[PDB]
């Protein structure tokens, strides 16, 4: 409910993740006085998170997992600007997840399996782990099936609003769209 | 006090006294801290470059013990730009192939790169212990794996 | 002696094993308002464990290591069916 919040810019430092379960809830943990929980932020105006309580983590820093911090490029105890980040201002109307491609890597290489997997229980499981959140292509996450541990890279994201029923917009690889993920998004994994 | 007399190279030795002994007790980010300061008190001086050269790789090596990898890799980047001398060093090589080692998460590969560098130039119990340090950190990442 | 035993059924959920040495031990630590101590206890009709009491688990949630995970095919958080055992019938 982003009817109603403010929009100031706040300076945090990037810190290490408190626990594991943070990092596979794919959510910046902040602390309560920071930002509310479960709303969406945007840092540097290109990477959307998911801001999440954590008592570990003192006010005035921003938590990130490994692969986050990855995809930002950012260096432990830096600086990052964080503002509030309303989908439905900036996509206006392309704020829903149309297909979604995802590359699926063994973050260990030397616990590889030769079992086939089904696709759709790694579509079940993502969006149960990751549900309603948003997302924007090239982005790294973990995500631990079977016992295993995956790297998800986002390869393709496409953006449509709701009331679509034949897909008009081009599957788009920019970080610029953005679409919260539902149960109706189209989702591919790929090698 | 010796820097309070301008007395730089009596400084440096007890700053590299006091690093080796802060990274050998657990204190890896205060260790690095203090290899910047060596590494800004030695920059510009002719007599002091190896230093530096060792200053760099041991910096990182105890950000790469904090589990830093980044900073490591900012460090890196920082003496290669810096230091034209550092750039070409075999320390660079093996401070960036560490860093690789660490990013893939493969100890092994790490290990491979560690007899390496012994094999051309001879390790001391100093780096034995950080990157023993560091081989235990990504067990206990895969203790985390699991 | 499994004579008598609540058999009702409970959901549980999968979470990572308490520490090495419950893992060792390979018996589903379960807290003691969840099953009595030392009984087989089935999981979904197919996989048998032993119980054994266990304060640091909390009631309602079953512990498991990345083993008994791997012949499962289970992710964390996944919630399963466990029932009373009785191999003698």
């Amino acid at each position: 409910d982003m009817t109603n919040m403010d929009t100031r810019t706040r300076h945090l430092k990037v810190s290490n993740c408190p626990n594991n379960s943070y990092a596979l809830a794919n959510v910046a943990a902040v602390s309560p006085n920071d930002f509310p929980n479960n709303i969406y932020i945007i840092i540097d105006n290109l990477f959307v998170f998911t801001t999440r309580h954590s008592n570990d983590i003192p006010p005035g820093t921003i938590g990130f997992n490994g692969n986050q911090r990855t995809w930002g490029g950012w260096s432990l105890n830096q600086d990052v600007q964080a503002k509030a980040f309303d989908l439905f201002k900036y996509s206006g109307k392309q704020s829903y997840l149309g297909s979604i491609d995802i590359d699926i890597s063994f973050r260990a290489r030397g616990k590889a399996v030769s079992t086939v997997f089904d696709q759709d229980e790694l579509a079940k499981q993502f969006v149960r782990c990751y549900e309603s959140q948003i997302f924007s292509p090239t982005q790294y996450l973990i995500m631990e099936f079977q016992g295993h541990f995956f790297d998800l890279k986002i390869r393709n994201v496409q953006a449509i609003d709701l009331g679509d029923i034949e897909p008009t917009s081009a599957v788009a690889t920019g970080i610029e769209t953005k679409g919260i993920l539902t149960k109706q998004t189209q989702i591919n994994f790929f090698k | 006090w010796y820097a309070q007399d301008q007395s730089v190279a009596l400084s440096n030795k007890c700053f590299i006294k006091c690093a080796d002994l802060k990274a050998l007790d657990g204190q890896y980010i205060e260790a690095s801290d203090i290899y910047s300061k060596l590494i800004k008190s030695s920059m510009g001086n002719r007599l002091s470059q190896w230093s530096l050269k060792d200053y760099f790789l041991k910096k990182g090596l105890c950000q790469l013990a904090a589990t830093d990898a980044v900073a490591a890799a900012r460090t890196l980047q920082e003496g290669q730009s810096e230091d034209p001398n550092f750039a070409d060093s075999r320390e660079s090589n093996f401070l960036k192939s560490l860093i690789d080692a660490v990013n893939e998460g493969d100890s092994e590969q790490l290990s491979e790169h560690c007899k390496e560098f012994d094999n051309f130039m001879r390790l001391d119990k100093w780096k034995i212990t950080i990157l023993n340090k560091i081989k235990e950190s990504i067990q206990q990442q895969e203790d985390d794996l699991l």
